[PDB]
């Protein structure tokens, strides 16, 4: 059958479907046990599956991933989390050096089917410790795969595809998308999943292909390449702008869907990348280095990037910060312009 | 056959909501019990004293040991106000936090005897690194209350111009150290500041604070580790209040051990004292102090304490603890237990008590309307957005003066 | 007066003048102390100053940052090695955490005026941790300043002129240009830098200002963005292919001389960038990003990168992964093609 | 005026070259001293023998102590040939190193009895994660010696495809964890094997590894912690050879401590064992493989041993340390005092010395020669260049392919 979910409740889902479906699969993480997570997205699954198969750890991230790689190698499929994507640092050396590595330096003996869920975005106050958007750490490592949702349903079907995936895989999780959409306005307080498209969820197993982008909103005008929060405000910045944009949720990041994309700047003739990350170097960097390559003479105007500004995330000028539905659209005329 | 299936071990606490939690795990000593060392005692003598429990003030209120030497009324009473004056800060927080005035807020309800009394035992010009919970030093040190609160409210007066979360204070002139949200770091800095000062033949000292939780992040064994190889002359302080958000201490690797005995493996002179005992933690802080400022090297101690209130204003306690938990807590109320020996041996009294808290009202509620007057989360009045390209760099690179015309 | 150098004997020049302007100045790192450095970089500096100005340090990445960042709090001016780039990643944290951040999170209060040198580059048989170029993971780190020296003279005035600045430096430096230039050819024994332009090296004070990229070899036909040993790659490279390709070493990654890059490839009209690096999301990305948004219309042609493979350094396959005079000269030649 | 400016303490070597060190900083015991606890010892209880030196064989090659207990010769004769097989192996190598057969080696010149005694008292199964430094495991569990040497030389026939610096191997089917340049990290990891197979209710243990240096190294710490908190069934060894390149263990935090003592300090039953006597090592290894096999948790063992020759192909000692040092060391050559205690006891002779030494050299020249036939670094017989983009990723995603044919 179906049930509504928010975001939450379906990366809920998928852990509890997965840790149902292999005997294999493990869950754990700092709170993730008797507490259920401090965001919930794990709860009952102690309870259910034991303390063995869903468990609370040290406050040691290069340890959580460390003993993770450590336990694939064994031969388990561990599904970890790291509380806040800012906090990944202290990891850096057991991803990068380790887990991604792993099948290459070994030939294929050893491997690392994990999956790491780390709570990622801004536009909640959280300042620059709580908000931040790494994706740019993970995808220049060769060896990894990332990805990130923007939906309760696609949250789960991407996760349960994410961790049967032999890959080392990085999860990002938009916490703002977490209770309900958002656009990017503040003003008009926030709505849940269940007054939304999209939140209707499969109770069982299911899952959304890697690899594949997805168009949110069909356009002919241009061609604007996301992925998170930024879906949501891109959607809605185009209806302000009233550019018939086409809005590609890449939802994997890298590798991504190189083909979907190629396709409707190729129809289009123009592209806008819309990310939180900082700019320089950011993940941005890379889309517009590939559409300028498998897309230069059918572009009619310069790729653009609506972005985070260069400076770590902060607390009171939020809004500042955050690329809303505004300093966005602006960017959609910006394009069509002569 | 012979060998039976291995089994995963996942330490749980003796309470859960709706349970009563056995305090049992605790190794505490009586009052007096515990021996007060040279501050030239070599590392290694320190072994029992990492595993037992420095402690002055016993069930009557009454000082006992050797530890309760040479201990001046007013420093206790300066102890007291400050002790007072944080709690107080926080509670009002907290209801500026419930009445959406503020973002968010962190409370030290239980603790605030623990940074209190070693700053008083330092000097300003002594570096303290803190975590987000040891406020107590701010208000030891007679910090700005109007100053404080508007970096809750992130106004146009927010001395960080809004670019940092409500709590996470800097404040050098005070020897307060930028406080991040990344856990331990500070920690091992601290022995840096230490071996910088060495380096340049100074007498000031380091103040390195962290919570029994981020003990297992990276940064506290690098911590220990430089702090022991170089002789740093730092304070290294181990605050463990038994959680961390919702993790017993046990799941930090606590079961069967102590924290204290860590400084010891580390070749560290090292203290597990109770930190609730201000007269203990005054005491233990000057000796560290004492020992440092001499050049006899870092000292590691762990304060056993509670976290009577909620991880923040985000957390809910009643989800994975007793919620009479910290009421049967063996070391009780840091507040009440000072209060009760200061006047037994007449140097406060149930007037002061309730004077002075009154003027800590007055003056945080004074402080907080003063704040206010200058921006709130409704009021729009907060930071310039031009401030925000600011201070990333020495001078603003191109790239940012570009992105700041662009806005 | 001058000496001739190496690179190597000019970095500890630098050292030497620099310990000796600044009292505030000191240096540690693993075997930097009595032995001198694994490279030889910190020779008699000990010796020279005592072991509180230089001094050997545990191994621990993140200790050694970290420590530097409160000695900077304090008043420190640090100058920290990481034995290697590949493994730097133990102090992620510290970098991006603590030591970026810290003039901005604190208002200027506290600073981090520290500089870690980083030996970088491959081309030596180093394998997967003894030959990557991690550039990439410090350019997106907003509070950071990277910099890659390519020859003696500009190896010591660079280091000298980050270790001043204020801002946290992170100085790359070329193991494979330690001993003398390398354009990428093995079968032709390599030269010292005696017999090599740039060798000659000043023995006291001298500075070579940040932000300030080079032109190497001035040409019309192609704008060749690059630093490092790829500097001498692109070169040789373009004698080869004879194209008149102007060889731009930028020396400064990030923040990076944004003018002498959007006039050189104003004038040609098309632009190769050249890195060891990764492909994907590596600093390249950035690079090719600004170029097409600085010079759309002046572009005569695809922007072209010759990168190394996304792929783990090879040790065998040395030769098949470095960036050659070859692969790249070949795209020399793709670029100025109709 | 009061208090004396702070200095900066730096440990050094007692010995640098044209000296001699003085030894005296190993907290050395004579065999038999130290007694041999249950298998179900407590940890705490386990701290004066963190502190001390487990030893069999005295000066005169007898064994004495509780230690010394059920000790099958059989298994000590396969040790010697396992430590010569090693010793051999490594000389032949840095030979093939020279005459740039060869791109990288590391000897382990020494302490071949560490790895080869713990491998012996373990299961094939069992699996091990070590750093570059114990081939010695290879050799007692029998691998090809030509399928190293092809890594060593990448030929077309490297086991690795050329994908990884010589003498980083990979060998599953011997227990044998892929190495990895990045020290410290494989500590940790072996913890999670070892939850692993808790978790899967198996009977399976982990033989972690690490030197005295990388102990620094944050995962050293993270591993004690994971190993304690779940009671995870992992040998923790720590081979303290006195350096880590060109630094004493000193700086490594070793003054007036020792390693051992670390794992007292976080809960962890600990041993200081003589690492170059033989029967000590497989004693002490078999009690830690039993202790965590019957799920009695995980045991630290710090191996006090010397690293005889240069850090690695590209290091000279001459600059750092006294050439004359493992000529003084207090415990001296693993090899040399076996074959005395050996020979003492009637389970081997000169004649057998002279005759498996023969064998080795002749089975090392046969290897190297059979290797060779598949390339060297003359030759430019190596792996292919479109195996190069494989394994990255299990099925090699389209940017690959792309890379791949632009080849
Ligand atoms: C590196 C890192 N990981 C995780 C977090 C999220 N986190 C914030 S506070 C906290 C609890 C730490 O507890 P403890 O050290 O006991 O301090 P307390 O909260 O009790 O004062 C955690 C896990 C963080 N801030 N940094
Ligand atoms: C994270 C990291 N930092 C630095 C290095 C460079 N390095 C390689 S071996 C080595 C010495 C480590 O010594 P020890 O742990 O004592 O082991 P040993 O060489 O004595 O067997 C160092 C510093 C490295 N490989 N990894
Ligand atoms: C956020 C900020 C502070 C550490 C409470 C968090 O990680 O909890
Ligand atoms: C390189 C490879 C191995 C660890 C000797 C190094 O870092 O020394
Ligand atoms: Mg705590
Ligand atoms: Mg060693």
């Amino acid at each position: 059958a179906t049930t509504t979910m928010t975001m939450i409740q379906a990366l809920r889902s998928a852990m509890d479907v997965m840790l149902e479906r292999d005997d294999n699969v493990v869950v754990y993480g700092q709170d993730v046990g008797y507490f259920g997570g401090v965001f919930r997205c794990t709860e009952g699954l102690q309870t259910k599956y034991g303390k063995s198969r869903v468990f609370d750890a040290p406050i040691s991230e290069s340890g959580i991933v460390g003993t993770a790689v450590g336990m694939g190698a064994y031969g388990l499929r561990p599904v970890v989390e790291i509380q806040f994507a800012d906090y990944f640092y202290p990891a850096s050396d057991q991803i990068v050096s380790e887990m991604a590595r792993l099948r290459y330096r070994s030939a294929g003996e050893f491997i690392a089917p994990l999956t790491l869920r780390m709570p990622c975005g801004g536009g909640i106050y959280g300042g620059q410790t709580h908000s931040q958007s790494p994706e740019a750490m993970f995808t220049q490592v060769c060896g990894l795969r990332t990805v990130m949702p923007s939906n309760p349903y696609d949250a789960k079907g991407l996760l349960i595809a994410s961790i049967e995936c032999d890959d080392p895989v990085i999860f990002l999780e938009p916490k703002r998308l977490y209770n309900g959409p958002f656009d990017g306005h503040h003003d008009r307080p926030v709505t849940p999943w269940s007054k939304h498209p999209h939140s209707a969820v499969p109770d069982g197993y299911y899952t959304v292909p890697l690899d594949k982008a997805a168009i949110t909103r069909p356009g002919n005008d241009v061609s604007v390449l996301t992925y998170g929060t930024t879906v949501y405000v891109a959607q809605v910045a185009a209806e302000e702008s009233g550019v018939d944009a086409e809005v590609i949720d890449l939802r994997s990041l890298w590798p991504l869907d190189l083909d979907t994309i190629v396709e409707s700047v190729k129809k289009t003739g123009r592209c806008v990348v819309v990310h939180e990350a900082t700019r320089t170097c950011g993940f941005g960097a890379e889309l517009v280095s590939l559409v300028q390559e498998h897309c230069f003479h059918h572009l009619e105007a310069p790729i653009e990037r609506v972005t985070g500004w260069d400076t770590p995330y902060p607390h009171a000028q939020e809004w500042a910060y955050f690329p809303g539905p505004s300093r966005v659209g602006a960017a959609l005329k910006k394009v069509m312009e002569v | 056959n012979e060998y039976a299936p291995l089994r995963l071990h996942v330490p749980e606490p003796t309470g859960r909501p709706g349970c009563q939690t056995d305090f049992s795990y605790l190794r505490l000593n009586d009052a007096g019990q515990a021996r007060k060392p040279p501050v030239d005692v070599d590392a290694a003598d320190t072994a029992d004293l990492s595993y037992s429990l420095v402690r002055v003030l016993d069930e009557q209120g009454d000082a006992q040991g050797p530890w309760a030497e040479d201990i001046d009324p007013q420093i206790l009473r300066q102890g007291m106000r400050a002790m007072l004056k944080t709690r107080i800060f926080d509670s009002r927080m907290v209801v500026a936090q419930r009445q959406k005035k503020m973002s968010f807020y962190m409370q030290s309800l239980g603790e605030e005897a623990i940074g209190s009394g070693q700053a008083l035992a330092l000097n300003r010009t002594d570096m303290c690194f803190p975590t987000y919970r040891q406020q107590s030093i701010l208000m030891a040190r007679d910090v700005s209350l109007v100053e404080m609160i508007c970096q809750l409210l992130s106004n146009e007066r927010d001395p960080l111009k809004g670019r940092q979360l409500p709590i996470m204070y800097s404040v050098r002139e005070a020897g307060f150290f930028t406080i991040s949200g990344n856990l331990a770091t500070q920690f091992v800095q601290a022995v840096g500041w230490a071996m910088a000062s060495a380096i340049k033949g100074d007498t000031k000292i380091a103040s390195a604070w962290i919570g029994d939780g981020a003990t297992a992040e990276s940064d506290f064994h690098t911590a220990l580790t430089f702090a022991h190889v170089y002789r740093a002359p730092v304070i290294l302080n181990v605050v463990n209040n038994q959680w961390a958000i919702s993790t017993f201490q046990a799941i930090a690797g606590g079961e069967s051990t102590t924290f204290a005995g860590r400084g010891v493996g580390c070749g560290i002179a090292s203290l597990r004292v109770d930190g609730n005992d201000f007269v203990a933690v005054y005491a233990a802080s000057r000796w560290a102090a004492e020992r440092a400022r001499r050049g006899l090297g870092p000292s590691l101690i762990e304060w056993v304490t509670y976290r009577a209130g909620p991880h923040s204003t985000s957390d809910d306690p009643s989800k994975y603890r007793p919620a009479d938990d910290w009421s049967h807590f063996p070391l009780g109320d840091p507040i009440a237990r000072l209060k009760q020996h200061l006047i037994k041996i007449g140097h406060w009294s149930e007037e002061e008590h309730q004077a002075t808290t009154a003027e800590f009202e007055a003056a945080v509620i004074a402080a907080q309307k003063e704040a206010e007057q200058y921006g709130t989360l409704a009021n729009g009045h907060i930071p310039s957005a031009a401030s925000m390209f600011e201070d990333v760099y020495k001078e603003m690179p191109d790239h940012l003066r570009r992105q700041r015309q662009e806005l």
